[PDB]
């Protein structure tokens, strides 16, 4: 945080800061927003409670842009236990009561085709809700075999060969290899989606 | 010529530009009024204690209305009409009583019950002063459905919305008596007969 | 039925009926219309997907996350 | 993982893949496959998610609201002038500094701004005049020079021989960068 402030004050081209693995308190957010000359703040709430915390941060700085990066348990790396859809169905209305929240959808996305119904808002139709269009998207896993990522040649081969699974089967990672992915506990006990290598 | 008449309760007042003619009668009501107000407190917290200048003029309209006769015309009629005219200018600004009542709720520290009293006092005052709501309303919603930028459907609730439904009737009869009294009375008589 | 104040402004109370200013005519958002994705052109003729996000950053509304 | 197959695809291709795919679908679904129906703006970006006349004079009191004042000097049409007065920062060669145009035009008692040729941006000239030893004089002249060079002429009317003196500050205006379209010409500055 002090680094960003120092660098930002020498006019470094840092546009924004995204905070991962849970959402700051109002007092800490208020600090990041007002001290670090940032043009927006990214927050990655994992649960319905976390989304409320993001809203209360936006409420408190209603002219400051918040990138609310919504993410499912179906996400890669450190992941939640949450469905990708239910939390957005519950909270979308409350999020859109705050113009300064730029609502971004992440996790399980790879192409224009799978991502488009979330841009249109036609996705929420399937669940007898009105259309709920999203402002943006993030691609984590999809990008890991790009030419210019440092992922080792054999690692890209291994990622590629992962057939992957539809959203309705993603939770089987808790029990067994599913699309060539398992979930697995960190040293602190948080779940992680990793490729089901021997190791 | 005019001549001032301070309506007051603790901190807050309203300077009333009473015509020279009607000052005799007006300052009589002023005096009899000031005693029936309770003692001021901090914040004006007591239930029957006006928190704003608007509420104050409210209570006065309500008092003066109670001394006005519906068939004959007494001496308090020319006073009531000037208090209304003064209230409508200073506090309504051509808007509806309900719009003012909602300002006082968010803006000041008046309670619901003090606001329902304000609405009662102003509407009771309008009818007793022979100034009914004959004019068609400047309602922004109704103008808009008028121009076809809006359309209304009316829905009517059923049983089971609250455990204390009859209080909603009390509130109507107490607040909006001058508007709804005839309807309640008819409904009661109709049901007695049905039995 | 009731006079009261909705802090969320979700819906209105009796005031909204009789109010004469803008405050009488409030419309609830239709999300489809309010957040409809759009297309837009720079002077160079580049096409962007216009959303609340891309409108800020002047780039496609797509990001590689940390 | 079900969408991750093609190894060593350049990142530009993956991302443009997704964006181009959306444009294609949006064009068909809402624009009748017709690129001429897509609205255009000189530059795209710099829009907070919360948010004329050809010849005008603006007088700054001590009450004038900054936001109204800059919105006025900017004009509605999106051009070099809109950026000059609303864009919060400018580039000085990779580094981002506070927009010096907004700094110099921050409103206060005495300031008078005159816009000539408001409705044609190629020719527009905004002229700041302030009190200088009693008599009101021009202190700043903002305009295009060439098509993509903004010039803020900073004027000192208190000089060695009475003849006013000029500092020509020069800024490139590049509408291909919607987020940071104005960047100071640093060479020989
Ligand atoms: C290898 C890897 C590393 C990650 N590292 C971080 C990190 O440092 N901080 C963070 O907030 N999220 C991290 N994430 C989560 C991503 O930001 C993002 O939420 C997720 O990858 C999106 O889901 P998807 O990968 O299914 O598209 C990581 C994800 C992966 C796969
Ligand atoms: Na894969």
């Amino acid at each position: 945080i002090p680094l960003i402030k120092e660098l930002r004050s020498k006019g470094y081209p840092i546009q924004f800061l995204t905070i991962g693995a849970g959402v700051p308190s109002l007092e800490v957010a208020s600090e990041y927003i007002e001290t670090l000359g940032l043009k927006y703040l990214g927050l990655k709430p994992g649960s319905i409670d976390a989304i409320s915390q993001v809203i209360n941060i936006a409420k408190a700085h209603p002219n400051f842009p918040i990138a609310l990066q919504w993410t499912g348990g179906r996400g890669g790396g450190h992941h939640s236990f949450e469905d990708a859809h239910t939390p957005m169905l519950q909270m979308y209305s409350k999020i859109r009561r705050h113009p300064n929240i730029m609502l971004i959808f992440g996790s399980g996305f790879g192409s224009a085709d799978d991502t488009y119904p979330y841009l249109t808002g036609e996705w929420s139709t399937k669940f007898d809700y009105p259309p709920m269009p999203f402002d943006g998207f993030l691609f984590g896993s999809r990008v890991m075999i790009a030419k210019e990522v440092k992922t080792s040649p054999d690692a890209k081969k291994c990622i590629a060969a992962c057939t992957g699974v539809p959203d309705d089967k993603w939770e089987q990672t808790y029990k067994k290899p599913t699309g060539g992915i398992v979930t697995v506990r960190s040293e602190m006990g948080e779940p992680i989606h990793k490729i089901a290598t021997r190791g | 010529s005019t001549r001032p008449l301070t309506l007051s309760h603790g901190s807050l007042e309203h300077v009333l530009l009473v015509p020279t003619a009607s000052f005799f009668i007006a300052s009589q009501l002023q005096e009899q009024f000031n005693k029936i107000l309770p003692e001021p407190t901090e914040g004006f917290a007591a239930d029957d204690e006006p928190t704003t200048p608007a509420e104050l003029v409210g209570k006065f309209l309500g008092y003066v209305s109670s001394l006005v006769e519906p068939s004959k015309v007494g001496q308090f009629d020319q006073v009531l009409n000037l208090c209304l005219t003064e209230f409508e200018n200073c506090y309504l600004e051509g808007n509806d009583i309900h719009a003012l009542a909602a300002k006082l709720l968010q803006e000041n520290d008046t309670t619901l019950v003090k606001t329902k009293e304000l609405i009662k006092n102003y509407i009771t005052a309008r009818i007793m002063a022979k100034r009914p709501f004959d004019k068609k309303s400047n309602s922004a919603l109704f103008r808009a459905v008028g121009e076809g930028n809006a359309q209304l459907v009316a829905i009517f609730g059923g049983q089971g919305n609250t455990d204390d439904y009859f209080e909603e009737l009390r509130d109507l009869y107490q607040t909006y008596h001058v508007l709804v009294g005839d309807l309640i009375k008819f409904s009661a008589e109709t049901l007695s007969e049905l039995i | 039925g009731t006079l009261d104040i909705n802090p969320d402004d979700d819906y209105g109370f009796k005031q909204e009926i009789f109010d004469v200013t803008s405050n009488g005519l409030k419309k609830n958002p239709n999300w489809l219309e309010e957040y409809h994705p759009k297309l837009i052109k720079n002077k160079s003729g580049k096409i962007f997907v216009e959303t609340k996000f891309s409108k800020l950053i002047g780039r496609p509304p797509l990001l590689v996350p940390g | 993982a079900q969408f991750t197959k093609v190894i060593d695809e350049p990142i530009k291709s993956i991302m443009d893949g997704i964006h181009d795919g959306h444009i294609k679908k949006l064009l068909h679904q809402y624009y009748g496959d017709d690129e001429s129906k897509i609205p255009a703006v000189e530059y795209f970006g710099g829009e907070s998610p919360v948010d004329s006349e050809d010849s005008a004079v603006f007088k700054a009191t001590s009450s004038t609201d900054e936001e109204s004042w800059f919105k006025a000097l900017a004009g509605s049409e999106i051009n070099w002038r809109h950026a000059s007065f609303l864009c919060s920062f400018i580039t000085q060669d990779k580094m981002f500094v506070s927009n010096p145009i907004r700094k110099v035009f921050k409103p206060s008692q005495g300031m008078v701004v005159e816009i000539s040729n408001g409705n044609t941006s190629s020719k527009t000239v905004v002229t700041l005049s302030e009190p200088v030893q009693g008599e009101l004089k021009p202190t700043v002249i903002l305009k295009l020079l060439k098509e993509n060079i903004i010039q803020m002429e900073m004027i000192e009317n208190r000089t060695m021989d009475g003849k006013p003196v000029s500092l020509p500050l020069l800024y490139n205006f590049n509408p291909d960068n919607g987020f940071a379209p104005i960047s100071e010409v640093m060479e020989d500055r």
